[PDB]
């Protein structure tokens, strides 16, 4: 079950995973506040879950 | 230090995810030295093409309004009645049918540096406007800073306004005139204000302006800026960054492009200016500047309707899942369709 209100905006997020994505966004802000983008261009920007997961790894 | 629990308490979770995702991505795009990662920006942005096929009662098409700068605008129209086949490239400019057909010339937000007319968030917003206001929408793909700073955005809006006003197929039957309403969120609202000023000085009559969480500022640090800094998706630091990227080199925030009511700005007292609908999100850190803008118009004797949404944040109008969205869309329709 994908969130249709986000899908129309170009983002693919399963409604059941919304909280997990929200958690990843915060975890990413945390890392950024402690701090590259070259590897970012390789990731799929529509898949927020995997995108954030990939970014979190690039940092840390 | 980072704790975003507070911002999650005021918005639906999916909305929080959408705005927060932009927030983190934009952190990466803005560089400390004032440069911008345009390539990554345009790669990350979610875009959509135009479509002559009516979807949910709306179809669209792109138009090149100025070749020298490759200025595009996307036109959104309600599906043609009794059409047996989809619109061909020769059926896109069919004369509007109706005594009065409002045309909203829209300018997207993004703080002067982000987004395009074909960004999914704005293509969706424009399609919703067509259906909720029963009108035609023309979204301008204005040039972005820092590459194309002031006055590029305003100049592009001026060109688009003249294009719209000169379309014979957009004329309302009532008075044989194109009924134009300027609209925009964030930086787009700022552009609407300035395009309106130029229109009034050139004879083009704009019937009304719709500003959603308009982007204005000034040298002073308002109370809302100090108290809300970083609490609801936006920081004074990034606000300063966008103003510096958009304004001329060496200028400060009292330049009229930033502060329309700066001592440097021309008075609006006794000036032919369209009626305005100003929407202010209570949790937008620049709330005080926006409220000051609405008060400035009122003080200048201009017609202004203020909608101060106490618990709304930036981007509340991107998802139809909250009362701020519903209430605002209702007022926009009433505004453009009012006598
Ligand atoms: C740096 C920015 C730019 C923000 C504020 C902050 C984080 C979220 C951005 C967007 C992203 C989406 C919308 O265009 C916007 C109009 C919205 O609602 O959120 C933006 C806003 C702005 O330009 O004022």
């Amino acid at each position: 079950g994908m969130d249709e209100l986000l899908a129309v905006l170009g983002y693919k997020v399963r409604s059941s995973e919304m909280a997990d994505v929200a958690q990843k966004l915060e975890q990413l802000e945390v890392m950024m506040s402690n701090v590259l983008a070259t590897e970012t261009v390789h990731y799929n920007p529509a898949e927020l879950y995997t995108w954030l997961d990939s970014m979190l790894t690039d940092l840390n | 230090e980072v704790n975003l629990i507070e911002s999650r308490t005021v918005v639906p979770l999916n909305t929080w995810v959408l705005i927060s995702n932009f927030k983190v991505a934009y952190n990466i795009l803005r560089r400390p030295d004032g440069t911008f990662n345009r390539h990554l920006a345009e790669y990350l942005d979610r875009k959509v093409t135009a479509n002559a096929n009516p979807v949910d009662g709306v179809f669209s098409f792109d138009v090149l309004i100025d070749r020298r700068i490759n200025l595009l605008s996307r036109v959104y129209r309600p599906a043609y009645a009794d059409q047996e086949q989809p619109p061909s490239i020769l059926d896109l400019e069919k004369p509007v049918d109706g005594d009065i057909v409002p045309v909203i010339l829209f300018f997207h937000g993004g703080s002067f540096a982000h987004s395009s007319a074909n960004s999914a968030i704005y293509d969706t917003l424009c399609r919703r406007l067509v259906g909720l206001c029963k009108c035609v929408v023309v979204s301008v793909n204005y040039r972005r800073a820092p590459e194309n700073p002031y006055p590029c955005a305003y100049d592009d809006g001026w060109i688009a306004l003249n294009w719209v006003n000169s379309r014979s197929w957009l004329k309302s039957k009532k008075d044989s005139k194109v009924h134009i309403f300027l609209a925009g969120d964030s930086s787009g609202g700022n552009i609407a204000h300035n395009v309106a000023l130029r229109a009034g000085e050139s004879g083009i009559d704009v019937l009304g302006n719709i500003l959603l969480n308009p982007m204005f500022g000034g040298n002073e640090r308002t109370e809302s800026e100090k108290s809300l800094d970083g609490k609801y998706f936006v920081t004074v630091r990034d606000r300063d960054w966008y103003w510096k990227a958009f304004l001329p080199e060496g200028e400060d925030r009292e330049h009229p492009a930033c502060n329309p009511f700066s001592p440097r700005g021309k008075s609006l007292e006794g000036v032919s200016f369209p009626k305005s609908l100003v929407v202010v999100a209570g949790l937008d850190l620049i709330r005080d500047w926006q409220l000051a803008y609405a008060e400035g118009l009122k003080k200048a004797g201009q017609e202004v309707k203020l909608m101060h949404l106490e618990k709304a944040t930036v981007g509340f109008y991107l998802l139809p899942n909250n009362n701020h969205f519903h209430n605002v869309m209702d007022e926009i329709s009433a505004f453009v369709n009012a006598e």
